[PDB]
């Protein structure tokens, strides 16, 4: 029957790319890093406490002026920060409080959020009215919306809980790209600098490369035991860092198709919720269900220091384009910006 | 005087005004019931719905006696519940609405599963979880106007061969509660309320205002130190 | 048939993923080494930054 | 979105009148508002700065103890009660929106006036040239000079430029020297430092020719330029 | 003459409560899932227990090691102020708990709701301590009617009159109150229809709990004032040998309280033994 044959066939494939992967081990990053010198201790302290929220903080984004924050919470609130004096520039309310995601855009036009609606609101902060409206409902998913970027902004980039990831052109309102191919739920996006390719994690064990123009996956990266939450892109655009529920941030080449860096520690059972890079990509962030968030070496695999000014779950981390902070949520309904 | 200039003045007057509106709506929502909607397909969530007044998520608002209820059904979601259910830490109740002809009657694509054997495996996996051991249950079963003619028929057997009782409404209801009830763990710390209903029955809301202040009050008096 | 719809896609897949010219690990391990260097001096979570520039501690 | 003023006409020394705005297309309640005094032989001058709120009304210095402002939130109104009115005030009146955020557009919309003739430390600030003659399609640069450095130690400056044309409003040209305003062409951009500002113009359009202000919005109360004619 | 040193042991009470008394404060403190209303009434309890202890209980132990007592005219008006003070503030937040428990079952929807409770709280814990601080003034210069000889009190109306205000009010308040709790409780268990796995627990626990709570406040406190009220008015003759004996039963209430409403709720348990890095 062609059924096996075809499925056999594919897992000839699958021997044929471990062996091609194992092919060019031929080094390792723990053994040439070394020789350079230690990061050193990273004693970061508390800058700025954000209060105002009533309920688990889901989502973060910073913008690309470096001094606005997007908060969502299950309250039914999103709050666009001014991260320099604790000032509030926009609280808005929502069609559904059931929200998990956040964006804004780089412009600073538009904002994005959803969760548990199957719709992606698209709020418009620059008016004549002056007031802040719905501008685009964007519905076509059959299950929840994990996580919402913005590639440009006249098309929002989406991941949602039906194993799909989608290209939308806000103006209308439908799917003009809809990458398929994962089996399981996906939770977090990240977008390369070079806005041409993406990268999808889901809750299969499981990251895509995503190649955004033609629809289709370019790079199919395993390595992770549970269900990936949270993905990042290396400043470079050629490696992703992930985090999973096994306690275990993961670093992987784009060129090499090889899981490259593995972090982990003894003391560390709980799962990660979000991981971002500093702007020179030497340090990794983690936040960890044990109420805080690691910094680690991207080079030698060790914690360079911890943040511990939350009482609950950490959810998602934002660093701003410029290095110059970084924004911790947390369920605690408080957020604090750390430099 | 303060350093600031007048445009920051301004806007931290903005900032002020935000906070007193977003610290309005929470006293608002905190005086408001929040209630999770659970329950296989076909179970009759719209029956319960309706005789109470009452895709994604599906919020509907609904008072009594001054009071706000705030019902999520959920059934139409279709993903992995680890991940999603987080959100609803914070809520008051979980309402579970079986069927009971489902002990003769197939609900899966597999013709060998019970759902009712599906639908118990369900209310384990909500009863026992980690965010729910303090969030009681409220537990409805419906269709009896129809369920008494499949007992006349069908003996539990077919579903728990291990019932020696009679082909009766009461003993067999009875030995299905039990079986429910008997998946939760935490007896000491965590109620059921069990009712039973039917299309003509408006007193589910009445039940559903008991069983929340009876959770109120159990959590108030477990807080202040009387339990 | 039924079953074939998905295993069609999935050896399509790989076979677009299996030729790809790869290279070699030190290599990708070498470039991204030099970039954390080259920007090292550009990272104030690295290279702490005098309050005098920090907008944060300026109060 | 519309401002529409009204409460205005004739009226005999020591008098009082209450002029009324009335808000639309707009969240009024989110906004601060400005009334602005214009006589035609001298410009603009500042009155007095309502909050979107209940909150710190500011006053110019020569109508305080006489003039109120009035705020309706519900029916988005304004309205000024004018006692013991003098020769001094006749003028016309301009009611304008505003709101203050990192980002935000104060001063962003005029309304269209309406005129009450009446019966018969600080900063300043300097127009280059009340008139200069201006050939079309050529450029033009604008200068415009302070009492006091318009820099704070927060990196913004608080120089706004207004256009207004014969017939019209003023409208809101710059937002603090170098941010244009939603509508105006890439025609229009300005630079400086401390107490020296210009404004700089492209090829001139007859939609452009008007007379430009300066307004300073350091502290309360606000200033306003001499005001720049062109002429075409 | 000589001192009677057997009774500087005293100090042990002093220890009790420190360990009862200075733990809550830091539970309460240290965890999450405590904070709310009568923990903190809890933790006002237990600092005016420490201040019982710390700041009166020295100088009465002293006293009964001794005879007369000289250090100061206006020291001793300030050992009797705090002395004075500390208890009322101890007997009014146990009066303030018993009204956040009626409102916790009377008014159930406005427990655990924060957003008027730090109001309700902070109300009760000012009312309290402002009110004991009112009524302890008298006693600040010039009402003891006491020499330099000696430091006792010797103004029977201020006593009279204030044993109303400190005790016989808060009194009638937390009775009162708990019968209504009671009658509550039982009147709702006995609508349940509930089979048994439940009804076991709160009623025998809630019963006893608002048992204990009425019988040793009662207890411990009630012989002062029966025994004071009663010599006043009555021409009956009250020897001072068990007048020290019920001051000191009134101090064992502060030791007894913070156990009685600590080890009795599961989150109290937990906290202590990670307190303890058991
Ligand atoms: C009640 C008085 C008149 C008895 C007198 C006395 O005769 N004593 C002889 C031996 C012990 C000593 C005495 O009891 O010890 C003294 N202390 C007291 O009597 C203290 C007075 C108290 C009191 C007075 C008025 C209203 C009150 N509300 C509340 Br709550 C309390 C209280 C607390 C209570 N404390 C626990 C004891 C010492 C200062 C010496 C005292 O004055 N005592």
């Amino acid at each position: 029957s062609e059924l096996d044959q075809l499925r056999q066939e594919a897992e000839q494939l699958k021997n044929q790319i471990r062996d091609a992967r194992k092919a060019c081990a031929d080094a390792t990053l723990s053994q040439i890093t070394n020789n350079i010198d230690p990061v050193g201790r990273i004693q970061m302290r508390t800058r700025r406490t954000l209060r105002g929220h009533l309920a688990k903080i889901y989502a973060m984004h910073w913008g690309t002026d470096s001094r606005l924050l997007v908060s969502a919470s299950q309250d039914g609130k999103l709050i666009i920060w001014d991260s320099y004096t604790t000032n509030k520039v926009h609280a808005i309310p929502l069609r559904s409080s059931w929200v998990m995601t956040c964006a804004y855009a780089p412009s600073g036009n538009y904002v994005a959020c959803g969760g548990l609606d199957n719709i992606c609101s698209i709020y418009n902060l620059k008016t004549r009215e002056g007031n802040v409206r719905v501008s685009r409902e964007l519905a076509g998913h059959t299950g929840y919306l994990s996580c919402c970027r913005f590639l440009d902004d006249n098309q929002i980039v989406t991941s949602s809980g039906d194993t799909t990831c989608a290209l939308w052109d806000i103006e209308t309102g439908q799917q003009t790209t809809t990458f398929t191919g994962h089996t399981g739920d996906v939770m977090s996006l990240s977008l390369a600098p070079d806005t041409r390719l993406f990268v999808s994690g889901a809750c299969d064990a499981s990251a895509k490369l995503w190649d955004v123009r033609e629809g289709m996956c370019r790079q199919t990266f395993t390595g992770h035991e549970s269900d990936i939450n949270a993905i990042c892109f290396f400043p470079n655009g050629n490696a992703f860092a992930t985090g999973s529920d096994d306690a275990t941030c993961r670093l992987f080449d784009l060129r090499a198709d090889q899981e490259l860096m593995t972090y982990s520690h003894d003391n560390i059972i709980c799962g990660i919720t979000s991981v971002s890079f500093s702007k020179s990509g030497r340090l990794l962030l983690a936040g960890y269900d044990d109420f805080n968030c690691n910094v680690w070496d991207a080079l030698k695999a060790d914690r360079a220091g911890v943040l511990a000014g939350h009482d609950n779950r950490v959810s998602c981390l934002g660093v701003t384009d410029d290095g110059m902070a970084v924004a911790t949520g947390s369920w605690d309904s408080f957020l604090k910006i750390w430099n | 005087g303060c350093t600031l200039s007048a445009e920051d003045k301004a806007a931290v007057e903005r900032s002020k005004m935000i906070d007193r509106n977003l610290r309005e709506d929470g006293e608002k929502a905190a005086r408001e019931v929040k209630l999770l909607l659970l329950g296989a397909g076909e179970s009759g969530k719209n029956t319960i719905v309706k005789q109470m007044k009452i895709t994604g998520i599906v919020e509907t608002h609904f008072t009594f006696k001054d009071l706000h209820f705030k019902m999520f059904d959920v059934g139409a979601q279709r993903s992995e519940r680890k991940k999603w259910i987080h959100c609803f830490e914070g809520v008051t109740a979980i309402i579970f609405c079986v069927a009971l002809s489902d002990y003769d009657l197939v609900l899966a694509e597999d013709e060998e599963m019970n759902r009712m054997h599906a639908s118990m495996k369900l209310f384990d996996s909500i009863c026992n979880n980690k965010w729910f051991t303090d969030t009681s249950i409220i537990l409805f079963l419906n269709k009896k106007d129809l369920f008494e003619e499949k007992i006349k028929k069908s003996p539990l057997t077919i579903c728990y061969p291990e019932y020696a009782g009679s082909n009766t409404y009461e003993e067999a209801a009875a030995y299905i509660q039990c079986q429910f009830e008997d998946l939760n763990k935490r007896k000491d710390t965590k109620e059921i309320y069990t009712h039973f209903t039917c299309a003509t029955d408006t007193k589910n809301v009445q039940f559903v205002f008991d069983a929340v202040t009876d959770v109120i009050i159990k959590n108030n008096l477990k807080d202040c130190g009387l339990f | 048939t039924a079953s074939i719809a998905q295993a069609r896609k999935l050896v399509e897949q790989l076979k677009m993923e299996a030729n790809i010219d790869r290279i070699k690990v030190s290599k990708a391990a070498a470039d991204l080494m030099a970039y954390c260097e080259a920007h090292a001096k550009e990272d104030p979570l690295l290279t702490p930054v005098p309050a005098s520039e920090n907008p944060f501690r300026e109060k | 979105v519309q401002l529409v003023e009204s409460g205005g006409g004739l009226v005999q020394p020591g008098g009082s009148r209450k002029l009324s705005c009335s808000a639309s297309g707009f969240a009024f309640s989110s906004f601060g508002m400005h009334w602005v005094r214009q006589a035609p032989e001298k410009g603009l001058e500042w009155v007095a700065y309502i909050s979107s709120g209940s909150g710190t009304i500011y006053y110019a210095d020569t109508v305080k103890g006489r003039f109120t402002i009035s705020r309706d939130d519900p029916k988005n109104t304004l309205f000024l009660q004018m006692t013991s009115l003098r020769s001094e005030d006749t003028a016309m009146y301009y009611c304008v929106r505003s709101i203050y955020y990192y980002g935000s557009s104060p001063f962003d919309f005029w309304g269209q006036g309406t005129t009450l003739t009446v019966s018969s430390s600080d900063i300043v600030m300097t127009q280059a040239t009340s008139s200069v003659p201006v050939t079309p399609g050529e450029s033009v640069s604008i200068s415009c000079r302070s009492s006091k450095s318009l820099l704070h130690s927060n990196g913004n400056t608080y120089l706004y430029w207004f256009l207004q044309r014969p017939g019209q409003s003023p409208q809101l040209l710059i937002y603090r020297m170098s941010n244009l305003a939603s509508g105006v062409p890439d025609r229009f951009s300005g630079s400086g430092s401390g107490t020296a500002f210009t404004l700089t113009i492209s090829r001139l359009e007859a939609e452009d020719v008007g007379v430009y202000y300066c307004m300073q919005h350091l502290e309360y109360p606000l200033t306003f330029g001499a005001g720049t004619k062109l002429e075409l | 003459p000589h001192y009677n040193y057997y009774a500087t042991l005293l100090t042990l009470l002093i220890a009790v409560i420190v360990f009862g008394n200075v733990l809550v404060c830091m539970a309460v403190s240290r965890e999450k899932a405590l904070q709310t209303t009568t923990n903190y009434l809890i933790v006002s309890l237990a600092v005016a227990d420490l201040l019982v202890a710390t700041l009166v209980m020295p100088w009465v132990v002293y006293l009964e090691v001794v005879g007369e007592w000289k250090f100061s005219r206006i020291h001793c008006d300030i050992f009797v102020t705090l002395d004075v003070m500390m208890c009322t503030a101890s007997i009014l937040n146990l009066c303030a708990i018993s009204i956040d428990r009626y409102t916790a079952v009377a008014m159930p929807m406005l427990y655990n709701t924060r957003y008027s409770s730090k109001r309700r709280v902070t109300v009760m814990i000012s009312i309290v301590w402002v009110l004991s601080f009112t009524i302890s003034c008298p006693l600040l210069f010039g009402l003891n009617n006491a020499d330099q000889n000696e430091c006792i009190i010797a103004n029977p109306a201020f006593v009279v009159y204030s044993s109303i205000v400190s005790f016989y009010v808060p009194f009638i308040v937390i009775l009162l109150v708990y019968i209504k709790i009671y009658i509550v409780l039982r009147r709702r268990r006995k609508l349940v229809n509930t089979n048994r796995k439940l009804s076991q627990q709160k009623e025998k626990k809630a019963t006893q709990l608002l048992a204990i709570y009425l019988g040793l406040f009662i207890i411990c406190w009630l012989p002062f004032f029966i025994t004071h009220i009663l010599n006043i008015h009555c021409d009956c003759n009250i020897p001072p040998v068990l007048y020290s004996a019920f001051t000191w039963l009134g101090y064992v209430n502060s030791a007894i309280n913070p156990i009685i409403y600590t080890t009795f709720n599961i989150e109290f348990r937990k906290a202590f033994l990670k307190i303890l890095h058991c």
